[PDB]
RNA sequence: AACUCUAAGCGGUGGAUCACUCGGCUCAUGGGUCGAUGAAGAACGCAGCAAACUGUGCGUCAUCGUGUGAACUGCAGGACACAUGAACAUCGACAUUUUGAACGCAUAUCGCAGUCCAUGCUG
RNA sequence: UGCUUGGACUACAUAUGGUUGAGGGUUGUA
RNA sequence: UGGUAUGCGUAGAAGUGUUUGGCGUAAGCCUGCAUGGAGCUGCCAUUGGUACAGAUCUUGGUGGAUAGUAGCAAAUAAUCGAAUGAGAGCCUUGGAGGACUGAAGUGGAGAAGGGUUUCGUGUGAACAGUGGUUGAUCACGAGUUAGUCGGUCCUAAGUUCAAGGCGAAAGCGAAAAUUUUCAAGUAAAACAUAAUUU
RNA sequence: ACUCCAUCUAAAACUAAAUAUAACCAUGAGACCGAUAGUAAACAAGUACCGUGAGGGAAAGUUGAAAAGAACUCUGAAUAG
RNA sequence: UUAUAUACAACCUCAACUCAUAUGGGACUACCCCCUGAAUUUAAGCAUAUUAAUUAGGGGAGGAAAAGAAACUAACAAGGAUUUUCUUAGUAGCGGCGAGCGAAAAGAAAACAGUUCAGCACUAAGUCACUUUGUCUAUAUGGCAAAUGUGAGAUGCAGUGUA
């Protein structure tokens, strides 16, 4: 960090990432695109949206379990996916906290914003490839 | 004159150099005395001088001049606009007055070495501290 | 929002609109000297300036 | 006899709850605040009582407007409207 | 402004307080019992039961809650019983 | 007192809201440190007072 | 070196006066009033709970000192002799089995380098593969701590590559981990002689 | 035997020690932004479930406008109004109680007037 | 009018403008 | 803390219990074993809030005294005994029965005070220095309706304070109380409007 | 005191910058402290609590990756086992 | 007018307005401008002294405050507002000359910036506040224009112009 502006403190930053207003939580809380849907929109990653299809990378399952995003709970700073649950003691299926970072996004919701957000992202990246 | 001590005639606790009570005199002028008073009351209007008119026994007269800063005559008009600001809120207690000026002492130069340089409580600050410079 | 307004557009082009109407900003800013009233410069003062104005010139080698 | 039954005597209330601040501290017999100074103008917020000033201090209420007025400044207090650059038409 | 007039019919009363004694005094006394404003001088109270509910109003007696609120008990004209209107508010 | 004036009444009424014992589903909450509703006052263990 | 104070009002806060024996109770200050359990407890001793410690560390500390104009400059000249000499250079660290020559000089066109691969192209070929080497790996989670300081550690610095001119050398060598850019003007001890340890 | 002494293993008791920390502390840097246009502070009532913290004022855990674009979440009423908008920020339009400089006069009384405009009832 | 409810007003010091005023202060017309 | 051992490390760090083995005159060190879970150390230089047994030290914890020794003893103080429950001398309670205060009350009301304590229901741990199913406990609900009783109103002792002033101001450990008519005023008109009234 | 010289022009008024900053707002660092420490307060902290009042004013951080916070059966009124 | 004989027009001075229009109070209080103002302590006791023109108290402002174009500093080959820093200086000097206290000038630097009434013959008050209406147009206590309408002002204001 070269400009005056700017916090590489841990405290701070901590502040910053635990104690996320909503919006930041977003950011926080995007998940990378799968190697498919990186070669059709040339896009690094999307913050999680309702209906996306996930394969969780890593823990227990780390290759599959394709399903749909219930909610992003960003509060907990955690993702549940339908069919990817941990059965309890008294049998109660119970979502597994699965973090966007742990993710690839298989298939995107379109939207008129979902599309202009991956267009920002598609023109972004002619940028620093020319640089 | 005189500002005797409001002391309650249990003499004044402590040390010899502090027990007089009639002999002990204003640092403010009565001239100052006089605006300050004008000025509670009228808070409104801001107190560039006083002059004195007549003096028997009990009672100094003044002349107190007040100007208004919230008619626009006073806004108007060029050489006076600088009075309208901020910074001339009640002169008399800060001494911006002529009568407070002369109270605290401010002239240039040797006569008032100390209290020149400071303006009477500024002087003291800065020949008390130790500058301590970084490398050292 | 209609009353608010109903009552901007009578009390437009009319002076000394009610207190609320007003700008709110500060109470020290509204009493600070409209920018009509700080630019006021003595007759005198135009003469000094009007021949005399800061030129933009240059020293040296 | 006057020992735990001088606190045996105490039913007689010489503060009622403050105008000013609830505290509980104003004196009947002399209608004023030990602290807030009862109405005669003056808070008596002593500088020897740096504890009491930090009760009294902004920033222990909800500092309604002032919090507000922050903000304004770094808009350079404009009473306009910002507005929609673009298209943004709501029909059903 | 002008600032509109802040105790309107509505505002005045809050609720039915609907509790097992209050249910009672309507069968036999013929009172309907309502939560009102602390605001609400009881003539407030005839004027809003006669116009939001159509009821004459007789006499109107009034109680502070240890909870804050007032109690209204409303005695009605022997011409409109109570446990009708009760029911036409829509509650048992 | 008995009889107590309608300033008192108000600043008692309020207190006795208080004397409740915390909803324990709230208990339940992710980074809850509500136990419990502590601050209840119980009129022979803590007044209030002066 | 960065002034750390111990606040000045911390353990003055509390209004205690010492109780007098016959109390039954130790000579130091206790608090006042009631019922609190801060009352009336130990207060204002470097041997008390929430007091003030002797000596409090204060900001007048001093940090630097003005060191002799030729002094300096003398362990400077120190420094770069040593970077010559490949005992001293061994000595350090720096793993230089197999390096082209001391003092090591290569061609001007090493200034111009643009990107940072065409840097790592140079300088392993140039015979820097080792020492390079020797810092990324090295990278490892600080022991004290001097974690939570931003001190995460330490990792081996490899080489100084000096320049005369900047054509664009700084920014394509800044990243590369360990490895550090000077201009021939401002030779800093620091950057020749780490730790007052000769032979970069 | 039991007990006591001495040592050791195991279980208690107790919270030292370690490692962590959305906090504290101190130095540096940018800015000047309360108030009779009714402040700061206090009191009071407010969440579907709250009693506080926090937020807010009677439009009460918040409203316009604006930005983003789908949560909140403990349980849920809701979730819908995700495409005109959640929710959080922005917050420039409004609201902003009873007070407090506190302003009709008072205040172990939320007590008691006067005045203008206005409403219902009776006439 | 009676009876009843809501809103807006009614502090003080003070400047200016407004008009009413006032004093064997003092001037003049008669 | 700078440097370094291309140090160690969740395949178990640090911490810590430890009749592991050993080193050093010692300060102290390492290692094993068990526990552990997330980070850590040696060496050379560099700085200190740097090493504890004490200070009638501080703060927290814990013993012997003492699973019980003081005691839990004033107002005699119960008791038969039905019901219930996990348990019942009291406290839950009837019936019964011994008595108590002995209407100058341990009664029946209120102020001053208390602040939900009143009351129903549920009723367990903690509390009732004992038990305790019961309670002023704990949990859950309800309840304090007035033209005529008080507050209100009124004045008292006395006070809050607008004054001419005085004070450093605030304020006056002040009743200052002076302030055109500071005054109360008419269901009243002619010429200072016309009576009175500080 | 006398005799001179030099030097300004009081008893009036306006005026940026360099200069201050433990508060406030917006920010960045530390050979800072690491829960008897550090601010009084890492936490419903100027809180709970005491005092008539002025004031005095704490103790108290940590399950786990995920609550997966122990269903079920049994003993026990039950807490527990 | 003025002996109580009325009426009108002025000036001065003081009242009455819930008058038209405005303003002050209070807080915050780190920094700062003033007023006001200790003692512990040191002197191995103790009073002057010291602590100290400091704590406490109270009023008032700003983003800095205050200060500010010298009734200066000097004695020069002078320099040239103010502020602060470096210096002088732990010194000139003060002081039971005990304890202890003590600055400025020149010199160096940071940053720099200058000025105006009022008092002379403008000599057709050249000036100003307000109230209304034309216009303008902020969301104005605004500017333009007209009434040449009140009022201020020769008990004095414009304006050259400030040693």
């Amino acid at each position: 960090k070269q400009n005056p502006f700017v916090s590489s403190s841990r405290r701070k930053n901590r502040k910053r990432h635990f104690q996320a207003p909503s919006h930041i939580r977003r950011r926080l809380m995007s998940a990378p695109l799968s190697k498919e849907l990186r070669q059709k929109y040339n896009v690094r990653s999307m913050p999680i949206r309702r209906d996306d299809e996930v394969q969780v990378i890593r823990g227990h399952f780390k290759g599959n379990q394709v399903g749909k995003v219930v909610q992003a709970y960003r509060k907990k700073f955690v993702v549940y996916v339908e069919k990817i649950q941990r059965e309890n003691a008294n049998g109660t299926n119970v979502y597994v906290g699965i973090h966007p970072s742990k993710v690839l996004i298989v298939k995107l919701k379109l939207d008129k914003d979902r599309k202009a957000i991956l267009e920002r992202r598609g023109k972004g990246r002619l940028a620093a490839l020319g640089k | 004159g005189g500002r005797k001590r409001p002391v309650p005639k249990g003499c004044t606790y402590g040390k010899p150099k502090s027990h007089g009570v009639n002999q002990l005199k204003p640092y403010r002028g009565l001239q100052s005395i006089a605006e300050e008073r004008v000025g509670r009351r009228l808070g409104g209007l801001r107190v560039l001088n006083s002059y004195w008119i007549a003096q028997d026994a009990s009672y100094k007269y003044f002349e107190v001049i007040l100007i208004d800063t919230h008619h626009s005559a006073i806004r108007r008009d060029p050489k006076i606009n600088w009075i309208c600001k901020h910074v001339h809120k009640h002169r008399e207690l800060r001494g911006l007055t002529s009568a407070g000026k002369s109270s605290r002492g401010i002239g240039k130069g040797y006569r008032y070495s100390q209290t020149i340089g400071g303006s009477r409580r500024a002087a003291w600050k800065r020949k008390n501290r130790e500058h301590m410079h970084r490398k050292r | 929002q209609k009353q608010k307004e109903n009552l901007r557009k009578v009390f437009k082009n009319k002076k000394y609109k009610p207190l609320d109407l007003r700008k709110k900003k500060t109470r020290a800013i509204r009493k600070a000297l409209s920018p009509r009233d700080a630019n006021r410069k003595t007759l005198k003062e135009i003469r000094k300036r009007s021949v005399f104005p800061q030129r933009k010139f240059a020293v040296k080698a | 006899t006057k020992g735990t039954s001088s606190f045996g005597k105490r039913h007689n209330k010489t503060h009622t709850l403050c105008r000013r601040c609830g505290r509980s501290s104003y004196h009947i017999q002399k209608s004023t605040c030990a602290q807030c100074g009862y109405p005669a103008a003056k808070l008596r917020s002593y500088n020897w009582s740096v504890k009491a000033k930090r009760r009294k201090t902004t920033g222990t209420g909800r500092m309604q407007h002032l919090k507000v007025v922050r903000r304004r400044f770094r808009n350079g207090f404009r009473e306009g409207t910002q507005a929609k650059p673009k298209k943004a038409v709501a029909s059903k | 402004v002008p600032t509109r007039n802040r105790m309107d019919a509505y505002n005045i009363i809050k609720y039915p307080l609907t509790t097992e004694a209050a249910m009672k005094k309507i069968e036999d006394n013929n009172t309907l019992v309502f939560l009102t404003h602390l605001r609400a001088n009881k003539n407030h109270v005839r004027a809003a039961v006669r116009k939001l509910y159509d009821i004459k109003v007789a006499k109107v007696n009034v109680l502070i809650r240890p909870d804050g609120q007032k109690k209204a008990y409303v005695r009605l004209a022997r011409d409109y019983d109570a446990l009708d209107i009760a029911n036409k508010i829509g509650i048992i | 007192a008995a009889h107590k004036s309608f300033r008192i009444k108000q600043k008692l009424a309020k207190k006795l809201k208080q004397n409740r014992s915390v909803p324990q589903w709230v208990r339940l909450r992710t980074g809850n440190t509500i136990r419990y509703n502590a601050k209840r006052r119980h009129w022979r263990r803590t007044k209030l007072k002066l | 070196r960065q002034a750390y104070a111990v606040s000045e009002l911390a353990g003055h806060q509390t209004s205690a006066e010492s109780w007098g024996t016959g109390r039954a109770v130790a000579r130091i200050p206790r608090v006042r009033g009631g019922g609190t359990h801060r009352s009336g407890q130990g207060a204002f001793g470097n041997m008390c709970r929430g007091g003030r410690m002797f000596a409090p560390t204060k900001t007048f500390r001093r940090w630097h000192r003005k060191v002799n104009v030729n002094q300096r400059r003398y362990a400077l000249v120190s420094a770069i002799a040593a970077s010559g000499v490949p005992a001293l250079v061994q000595s350090k660290g720096h793993v230089i089995d197999g390096v082209s020559e001391f003092p090591l000089v290569v061609s001007d066109e090493v200034q111009k380098v643009q990107k940072t691969k065409q840097a790592v192209i140079f300088l392993r070929r140039l015979k820097i593969w080792a020492d390079i080497q020797k810092v990324y790996k090295s990278q490892r989670f600080r022991a004290g701590r001097g974690t939570m300081r931003d001190r995460r550690r330490i990792a081996r610095r490899g080489p100084l590559v000096v320049y005369d001119k900047d054509e664009g050398l700084r920014k394509a060598f800044r990243n590369i981990p360990g490895i550090e850019t000077i201009n021939v003007d401002k030779l800093n001890l620091l950057k020749l002689a780490p730790g007052g340890h000769v032979g970069r």
